[PDB]
């Protein structure tokens, strides 16, 4: 059934599963036309598909061409996401196909379910959790490769960099969501925090800085502090 | 005009015949129902005074034999049975009328209700859904499950309705996933109408049979099937115009005939708002829409 705080640790057992986040699939800018009406301009998007156990990210870039000559785009986005997720599953060897796919938004249950009819033994699941994967386009290197693409493309990353070499999946995922949560609530400050010190750099094959163990602790504390500050500001508490 | 005699009425029961019904008292002298119109299917149904649970009954067609009712004390229910001896049967019927112990199928001549509920129901199709081919009539009751319910246990007692499933390979053509799931015309028109049902009248008959089983026995799987069939049409953008006009009459008389107090379990809120207000066919059920608004505005 639905994923919530109760069944949180299922994510890190040895059953393969993916998250699918579709919040950046269809991205527009809103502007005024010469006659003064409002019009949309789409930009490149991405399907954010993530194995929370291993960090492997399947970033499926969605090129604006896809939308050309189409109606009910926000509705089509959900169906293209499922088409693309389905194709990814089918590209993967049997022993790598997920046993469950968890959608971060309930609108994706019916499109995915339909597209996965050929995989009756893969369970499509909602979640109650409030995950911050929408903030993935606040990670500089992911936004860079989305925005530069000239055609549909799939780009693989590991969203944990090399953390698993020293910490567990649970811890890695908590760190990822804490960093994404911070990015979502106040990007400028979250990015300040990660990058203030110019002597801690990002490996070319990495997304985040090469913090030492001790420095991650300062960072996670600073991210925490940021998030609680912004909460008090939002609600006058 | 046909007759259905009863050997006896040992136990207190409410008898139904189509949309009519009577209370009959323990060992009251009751010997059957007369003046039943030949030319339509019928259903004689029962509810014991002692067990308000379990409504049960027999679907039948008088052109297919001479049928009567006899109470079985081992099994504890009124059973339908067929008399093969013509003379012996006219003999029993003639004598019971003479003694005037029979109620009259009470049809008002203006009333087309029963015809309107059963227009497309044919006895041969009922006997494929309720398979028991040593008998010319068909037994149904409240607790009987459908085949689709058995998938998600005894198949002898199954309602073998036609299985409809919107999230299935049958319904969805590969490569047309989105198109076929928002617009089910493919599923209705090629797979179901041309493929399985062959014509709209069989489709409508099963639809109508399903509704009556839900109404007369609270058969939950039969309600489910009726709503599925309705949903399939309303969610199809391209429907033959004659089907749309017939469905409006069909539904109208079904809503008209439903007990007022049962509207909460018998009517699926989601399907009806979709049919009446969201679907492709929102503007095509004017009679059904008007009766629903004036009789059950709350459900919407």
């Amino acid at each position: 059934g639905a994923m919530n705080s109760s069944n949180y640790a299922e994510l890190f057992n040895n059953d393969i599963k993916l998250f699918v986040d579709d919040t950046n699939v269809y991205r527009v800018t809103v502007h005024k036309t010469f006659e003064g009406n409002v019009a949309t301009k789409a930009i490149n998007g991405c399907i954010f598909t993530l194995n929370p156990k291993t960090g492997h990210l399947f970033l499926k870039i969605i090129h604006t061409s896809v939308w050309a000559g189409q109606k009910r785009l926000s509705q089509l986005a959900k169906w293209k996401t499922a088409e693309e997720v389905s194709a990814l599953v089918r590209s993967l060897p049997k022993e790598e196909q997920p046993k469950q796919i968890i959608v971060t938004r309930k609108a994706m249950l019916d499109p995915l379910e339909v597209h996965m009819l050929d995989f009756p033994n893969i369970a499509i699941r909602p979640t109650e959790l409030r995950l911050p994967f929408s903030a993935a386009m606040s990670i500089d290197k992911l936004s860079d490769v989305v925005m530069k693409a000239t055609e549909p493309q799939m780009v693989l990353f590991n969203i944990y960099d090399d953390w698993l070499d020293r910490i567990s999946s649970y811890t890695a995922f908590s760190r990822l969501t804490l960093l994404l949560r911070a990015l979502k609530t106040n990007e400028e400050s979250a990015k300040m925090i990660l990058l203030s010190d110019p002597t801690i750099t990002i490996k070319s094959y990495h997304l985040w800085p090469s913090f030492t163990d001790e420095q991650w602790i300062t960072i996670e504390s600073q991210m925490r502090d940021l998030i609680l500050t912004e909460y008090g500001r939002k609600y006058n508490v | 005009m046909n007759t259905v005699p009863f050997t006896s009425a040992p136990i207190e029961v409410t008898i139904g015949i189509d949309q009519y019904s009577f209370n009959v008292k323990e060992n009251q002298p009751f010997h059957g129902i007369k003046d039943i119109p030949i030319g339509h299917v019928h259903v004689i149904h029962f509810q014991h005074a002692d067990n308000s649970s379990m409504r049960y009954g027999y679907w039948f067609d008088c052109r297919m034999g001479n049928f009567y009712i006899q109470y079985d004390p081992k099994d504890g229910l009124y059973k339908m049975m067929e008399e093969r001896d013509g003379a012996k049967f006219e003999n029993i019927v003639h004598n019971f009328k003479e003694r005037q112990m029979m109620v009259s199928y009470p049809k008002i001549d203006e009333d087309d209700t029963w015809y309107n509920l059963t227009e497309f129901v044919q006895m041969d199709k009922i006997r494929k859904i309720v398979r028991k081919d040593e008998n010319q009539f068909s037994y149904v009751d409240s607790s009987m499950t459908t085949v689709q319910e058995n998938e998600l246990s005894d198949p002898a007692h199954s309602l073998n309705y036609t299985v409809i499933n919107f999230k299935s390979r049958e319904a969805i053509r590969p490569g047309h996933e989105m198109e076929d799931f928002l617009d089910k015309s493919y599923y209705l028109n090629t797979v179901m109408l041309q493929g399985i049902f062959k014509n709209s009248s069989n489709y409508f008959g099963e639809l109508q049979f399903a509704f009556l089983n839900a109404m007369f026995f609270g058969n939950y799987g039969s309600s489910l099937q009726w709503h599925a069939m309705i949903e399939l049409i309303c969610s199809s953008a391209t429907v033959p115009k004659h089907m749309l006009d017939k469905l409006d009459e069909i539904l109208y008389y079904q809503i008209k005939t439903l007990p007022e107090q049962y509207s909460d379990i018998l009517l699926n809120e989601r399907v009806w708002n979709i049919c009446l207000y969201s679907s492709f066919q929102k503007n095509s059920l004017h009679n059904t829409e008007k009766i629903m608004e004036n009789k059950y505005p709350e459900l919407l």
